[PDB]
């Protein structure tokens, strides 16, 4: 009840990237930041804030920056006991002025989105909310799976994550080099018809800028668990 | 140290060039590659003290002499099109172990068929559009030097009169849109607000590098003195 | 620093191989050459940054990551024979850009048919003659390691128990003498007195490397632990 | 009346080496070492004098290590005012046990013999002797000159040296990467008959250890040039 289905030449092609796909993967598979009742401690520009959050899975960092779409969104959280969650990047995650091309730095990523509030958001007896997601490979439903998650309110992001996650390893929906589909975009329809979908596959060239891609998460887009459907669409070569 | 000179030059076919590569370092060993775009970091000659120059793995057209230590110099006797590459020279340890030689600035040489093709840049500034992809902004300005042979030329973006390196994303090397001509791009990202501050001011500017003084340039038109060119523009009102 | 591992490797075709970079540096870009006898260094991925890898000129049957800034990690899935060389890794500044980044030691890689090939070498000491030449000495002392496979081997000279490194010349590599056997040889000179003094001792020890603690060696013969070998000799009475 | 004239197999093709003969030719081309009532100063080996002697041409050195065929020669004049004349070379110049493989100092150079006593050794007016030196192209007088030096008793190394400096320039003896002859070695013969050669090509194979071929001036061989005859003998890969 909002965004149009995509048409055909409206998705990428990943014979259109002659890339690294494995770029790509690096964000889905088994890589994310989880955070749960965490306050913004700082704030480079605006539109972003920086959360005390260390890197339980490799030690990598001890810093997050989510960016959101604007200083309004940024404001809002800045003071909000929250969750984060997201898959978060490293080349071109600047945090000061003094930070040229390629974050020389370490122990701090980057990422957009993601926040939910944490009062009242995570469920009555502690459960998790399953997600049920469809799978059609060629206009066709070949398999469903649902997402767990311990939140009323979650981020279209969280779940895109945990979607794709679950493919890698399935469908290899990316290789370390190529992907056997050709296009897929995730569709995301809630409660109230409201419909928004994501695509998968790399603007077709021979680059993939991880920090432009996950701007799609800017807006820091939530969605009622409960009652959302999510349909991952995907496409093969040939057939 | 390990300078290296000429930094840049364009030679007609025919002609003698000779490069230069000193080294502060004291060391015994000095050798003289040429980076190639397709093929790699490859040795022409090397020496192991002043008064010796061995053959490398491509000798042939060079010739080279260590007459001092600290001097070792590759010599080109008929320059070619085919000496058109970058060449390094590295000091330090010996042949095959990279992991002690000290590696120098590196000399661009093109070797063309008449100096009257080397042509400066237009050098250009834009805006992408978001509405042409589903992704977002696509570079907030984008700089088009293009034109230009040969492609001796370093791009640079300066936001407010400072030098910036955050957000700039210039593409590897200069392609070339045409046998003798060159396009180059870089795109620097910023704050849609910053960009929409009529007092900040943002200068994109290429380095050129052509017809050294030492090139005596043919009389019948005038020849290229220019040196640095710049496309200027300040914030659009928000 | 920038640290390898493994620093020598003979793996059989058909295995995974993976080769490790360390870099204390904290350098944004990493990168993995492979270099061959015959051409150059040559670069076969590289990496901005933590969680990408780009492909260098040479990506072909290579893998890489970037899980750490401080690690880059080349991996050969299908380990063939054709990836036999030696790898080299950089940190450092960028592509192309020689004079910033820092070389790593070197990593030996020899992918063979079966591990039942390796062996390590006989070494010996001669002595030429000058009356075979019409100049001098031709070399007081020969040492010639020969019938060993894969070529992880080095060779050193230890005069009274000491490394020397003053009037040794060993060949540059070691020669194939065969397709499955490789052939090395150093020569020290000494004073005639100092070799005519049989109080001094003269070792010719060679290294070598072949199957590591992870190599299972195919039982049906004894597997080669062997190391570090040498050929002594004294003094022949002036 | 001493060394037989080579055999024709005996002496050295440079088609048979396959390096780059330049490294020859930098021992001859305008490249020596002068000295003139110059005194020891050190000792390295016993069969090694070193000599404070600067680098005129080019400020290179300022010490110049001659070795001798024996300490016996060494010791001679080792506090004997002399004159000083010779190529000299750098990699494998080494005057300290702890210098490895490749001179790694400098302000030092290396040369063999090249010594000769200066009292009286100069001639009584300050004339130089002229000696004559003829050249045999394929077994036929081509060309003949005459090379200047300020002594009575020189050594062959000094007339070699002199020699061949003159045909690089002139036949192009040495070209940085070949040479337009095949062999050539310069016959020596003094008054009494005695004769001794030198073989100007490099011995067959794919390098040239310049401190290996100077060794042929290891023995200080010293000649009366006011009555010494010198043949260079060359030869042509076809005629």
């Amino acid at each position: 009840e909002s965004q149009p289905d995509p048409m055909p030449d409206d998705l990428h092609k990943s014979s259109e990237f002659t890339g690294t796909m494995g770029n790509m993967k690096y964000l889905y598979d088994d890589h994310y930041v989880s955070a749960t009742k965490v306050k913004s401690v700082d704030k480079f520009l605006a539109h972003d804030l920086i959360y005390n959050i260390n890197d339980k899975k490799l030690n990598n960092y001890d810093k997050v920056k989510t960016e959101l779409l604007n200083e309004d969104l940024a404001n809002k959280y800045k003071d909000e006991v929250v969750d984060v969650y997201g898959s978060n990047y490293y080349v071109n995650c600047y945090f000061s002025s003094k930070d040229n091309v390629g974050k020389v730095t370490s122990g701090k990523t980057c990422m957009y989105g993601g926040i939910t509030k944490h009062e009242g958001n995570h469920f009555d007896n502690g459960n998790l909310q399953n997600v049920l997601i469809r799978v059609y490979e060629n206009k066709r439903n070949t398999i469903s799976f649902e997402v767990q998650t311990d939140k009323k309110s979650v981020t279209a992001q969280e779940l895109d994550i945990k979607a794709r996650n679950f493919l890698i390893n399935k469908k290899n929906l990316y290789e370390f080099n190529s992907s056997p589909y050709e296009t897929g975009y995730i569709k995301f329809i809630e409660s109230n018809g409201n419909t928004f979908w994501y695509d998968m596959m790399p603007a077709p060239g021979d680059k993939f800028d991880q920090s432009k891609y996950l701007m799609i998460y800017k807006d820091n887009k939530m969605v009622d668990s409960k009652s959302v459907k999510i349909e991952v669409h995907l496409t093969t070569k040939n057939g | 140290a390990v300078t290296q000179s000429p930094r840049n030059k364009v030679a007609v076919t025919g002609g003698k060039v000779t490069l230069s590569c000193q080294q502060t370092n004291n060391h015994n060993n000095m050798y003289w590659y040429r980076q190639d775009t397709g093929h790699g970091l490859r040795l022409i000659h090397y020496s192991y003290g002043a008064g010796s120059t061995e053959k490398g793995d491509i000798p042939d057209g060079y010739k080279a002499s260590r007459p001092s230590q600290e001097q070792f110099s590759l010599i080109l006797e008929l320059a070619t099109p085919s000496q058109t590459s970058v060449y390094f020279c590295a000091s330090g340890g010996g042949r095959g172990s990279y992991a002690e030689q000290f590696f120098g600035p590196g000399t661009r040489l093109t070797v063309l068929e008449d100096l009257r093709q080397v042509t400066p840049p237009k050098v250009s500034l834009f805006e992408p559009s978001k509405a042409e992809i589903a992704n977002k902004q696509k570079a907030t300005l984008v700089c088009l030097a293009r034109g230009f042979f040969p492609d001796h030329v370093e791009l640079s973006w300066w936001v407010n009169g400072k030098e910036v390196h955050s957000g700039v994303s210039t593409d590897p090397q200069a392609y070339k849109e045409s046998n003798y001509s060159y396009c180059l791009s870089s795109r620097l990202r910023v704050s849609a607000t910053f960009w929409h501050n009529p007092r900040n001011h943002f200068r994109c500017q290429v380095q050129f590098h052509g017809l050294s003084e030492e090139d005596k340039w043919p009389e019948g038109s005038p020849k290229p003195v220019t040196q640095n060119i710049s496309a200027e523009a300040w914030g659009r009102a928000d």
